[PDB]
RNA sequence: UAAGGUGAUAUGAACCGUUAUAACCGGCGAUUUCCGAAUGGGGAAACCCAGUGUGUUUCGACACACUAUCAUUAACUGAAUCCAUAGGUUAAUGAGGCGAACCGGGGGAACUGAAACAUCUAAGUACCCCGAGGAAAAGAAAUCAACCGAGAUUCCCCCAGUAGCGGCGAGCGAACGGGGAGCAGCCCAGAGCCUGAAUCAGUGUGUGUGUUAGUGGAAGCGUCUGGAAAGGCGCGCGAUACAGGGUGACAGCCCCGUACACAAAAAUGCACAUGCUGUGAGCUCGAUGAGUAGGGCGGGACACGUGGUAUCCUGUCUGAAUA
RNA sequence: AGGACCGAACCGACUAAUGUCGAAAAAUUAGCGGAUGACUUGUGGCUGGGGGUGAAAGGCCAAUCAAACCGGGAGAUAGCU
RNA sequence: CGAAGGUGUGCUGUGAGGCAUGCUGGAGGUAUCAGAAGUGCGAAUGCUGACAUAAGUAACGAUAAAGCGGGUGAAAAGCCCGCUCGCCGGAAGACCAAGGGUUCCUGUCCAACGUUAAUCGGGGCAGGGUGAGUCGACCCCUAAGGCGAGGCCGAAAGGCGUAGUCGAUGGGAAACAGGUUAAUAUUCCUGUACUUGGUGUUACUGCGAAGGGGGGACGGAGAAGGCUAUGUUGGCCGGGCGACGGUUGUCCCGGUUUAAGCGUGUAGGCUGGUUUUCCAGGCAAAUCCGGAAAAUCAAGGCUGAGGCGUGAUGACGAGGCACUACGGUGCUGAAGCAACAAAUGCCCUGCUUCCAGGAAAAGCCUCUAAGCAUCAGGUAACAUCAAAUCGUACCCCAAACCG
């Protein structure tokens, strides 16, 4: 999942970034803190996805 | 008898702090020597 | 804008302790860990946006790390900030 | 949760634990 | 490249992918918090406080960019007096610091030797400052030589412990010349003819070559001891590879490797061809370096320490000729 | 009013004893002088080594001072052990 | 089917050493002849690491002083509960400032420390704990002092210094009572408030400074008056009459506390006010300060502790009642008054004298300059918003700081 969002305009990729930041990050971290989280690779993969989305945003917007 | 050393953070920082060292040209040379030697603590700081 | 992302970034995780439970059951306050800066206004906005609740006032404090010696090697834990968000008469969690 | 810390093998005169 | 990995102390939990976007390396890019030349101001280092202009859920409050000094250039303002200048405001380019040694310059000693010690030696060494480079400096004689002759500077070997300097004491100690490394010559002080005329600097294409990831790469078994055999014995094969590391005791044929043959999407250092921009061939004449040379006063370097002291420079006072 | 008097805190150590491999690399007990000033003290700075300061003893300058400490000349030199 | 090192033996040479071997050892050593040594240690008050020695000796760190019953524990004089004895109590108590940085509380153990044991600790490991518009830092200004755009000087480095910028040891705005955890509280909970700015409404109005004026803004010594914190007695409230004589009595025990803010503003101290006219003064101007004239009253104005009522028929409150993981938690709660004495603390930066003549700036009130005055801005009342960030444990005459 690296080129799927490379053809998505600024607004929709920004919406996807907002969704990834709001869900699958706060819920996962609070579940981990409270001990309710069983799978930890979710945090790593979602963080990597957020980083990739930010990189795509930087590449597209501006230059 | 009161011993020679009376601790004071303000005095220590203003006498041997990094900014005090950089204020004078020679202190920059002292910092360069410390960096070349490789000591972890270049100067005294909190 | 990135105000919303700052709100969704300031909060880190909740805190659990006997004092936390006592404050929640008596004072209607929840203590949670926050970012290093985590200013009061940003924390208030973030909690209002996330928990869809109402908070009377928020106060925070900085908890200094501990010096622990693993084997012969000493080390200081990373300092973290905790905030007691006080809810009004209407609380959910 | 991370209960296990992987305590290292200590010195001959170590805390009896 | 790829079927093993999510770095190690340091196991564990949960996952990714196995024919390709699992993992790893390389080239090009994005983020790159704060201090640190820090450069918006300050400051006790990782800290505080801000102004301006661009856009915004409750006026609330937020995000982005700029906001230091000097030097040069350009523009607008601008007094003591008209002018003008000084000064002030704004636009553009360069530096500000960190680096082991080498280079040049401005400074710059002592210990110690002379068996003391003041001349001297130590020494232009110890050490400080400034400036830049990958080398730097110097460099085409107002030089030598001797009236025989050599024609840029630099480095190595003789001359060389020679001649010389030196309370001629300590000690210092060349030069002409000879043999080697490498060899390039120009430009301004100025006019006329011809004027891309050769060589160079700045950018693209192509060929060649090397790096940043790598690939292919030969051949041994049975028996005895022995925990384990690579070790005793037997008979075999490769070798453009017994150079090396590991493999339960010492391995050419167990693996990684070595000899040898190959590999590059992208960026690369260097040798050429082909392009575009820039200074700029060759011929005739003139000119050919003034507060300088030199000299008085005091010193420094030339082996030469003021001695008969030649040579160059400098602090002050003077000061020509120019072919 | 007293650079006044006796006398607490505070300043100093004039006498005696213990302590000299002590609790302290000048200490403790009782006496002792001042205790409104020429007093003392907390904080913040300045005076830096042939130099600073010194109601001046050749005193002090971080337990080291008739010339501190740190790195270099430097493995100074020693007709000496 | 056993190298070197280590560990004994028998030989061998005038000798440094060589040879073979019993045991550990486990994979390295090396003939003869030549080549080079950081090549042979027994002393240099030679250096590094270990161990004797004095020696199971001094000593076990102010001569304030421990014991007993019960509890855990294997071990009890030192750990925990209770009763006695003693010490400090101007401290050997409680707060802080500087200085340390989790030593603070709980669970858990005696590996190392406590000059002994220790189940214990400021020890080892795990967890919890630091809540600020009113506390301080932060921020405005600044003294001593530092940096220092321009500038002066100096071979360079660099030294001085202006405008400016830092620099609290100082000046600026605001909170008190009670309660709570094992650790925070003037931060949390209950009540009363207080202060600075932004936003909007209402009625007015001239606003507007790095400029001017006041204040900020100050020494020493000393006496009195009113006060207060605080303590004594008495009255009142609840209880007691008591193991060795008496103790219903003029007797004994414990309580008898309540803040900040709000209004009145007193004791005391300071000062003469109201109005008009003018002035080259205050580096420009000014209705502000200062000076000169007058008419009027003689009082006004400023500062000012404390007490009094609201704060508060609220909290607190001796004691009793019910359960206890037997440490402790819930309910309740009577009176809460007068006099005296009284401080180094307030009136008081007050008042009287003395020479040694006793900081600066900012916030604050006022005046106008430039510019605008249908605006903007300010005033007075109302509602609302914000007051960010940092330390908040613990020790602080000590076991935790410097020695």
């Amino acid at each position: 999942m690296k080129a799927k969002e490379l053809r998505e305009k600024s607004v929709e990729e920004l919406n996807t970034e907002l969704l990834n930041l709001l869900r699958e990050q706060f819920n996962l971290r609070m579940q981990a803190a409270s001990g309710q989280l069983q799978q930890s690779h979710l945090l790593k993969q979602v963080r990597r996805d957020v980083a990739r989305v930010k990189t795509l945003l930087n590449e597209k917007a501006g230059a | 008898m009161k011993r020679t050393f009376q601790p004071s953070v303000l005095k220590r920082n203003r006498s041997h702090g990094f900014r005090a060292r950089m204020a004078t040209k020679n202190g920059r040379q002292v910092l360069a020597r410390r960096r070349a030697k490789g000591r972890a603590r270049l100067t005294v700081s909190k | 804008m990135i105000r919303e992302e700052r709100l969704l970034k300031v909060l880190r995780a909740p805190h659990v302790s006997e004092k936390a439970s006592t404050a929640m059951e008596k004072s209607n306050t929840i203590v949670l860990k926050v970012a290093k800066d985590a200013t009061k206004a940003e924390i208030k906005a973030a909690v209002q946006k996330l928990f869809e609740v109402e908070v009377e006032v928020v106060n925070t404090l900085v908890v200094k790390g501990k010096v622990k010696r693993h084997g012969q090697r000493i080390g200081r834990r990373s300092d973290w900030k905790k905030a007691y968000v006080t809810l009004k008469e209407g609380q959910n969690l | 949760n991370n209960r296990p810390v992987y305590i290292p093998r200590p010195r001959p005169p170590h805390p009896r634990l």
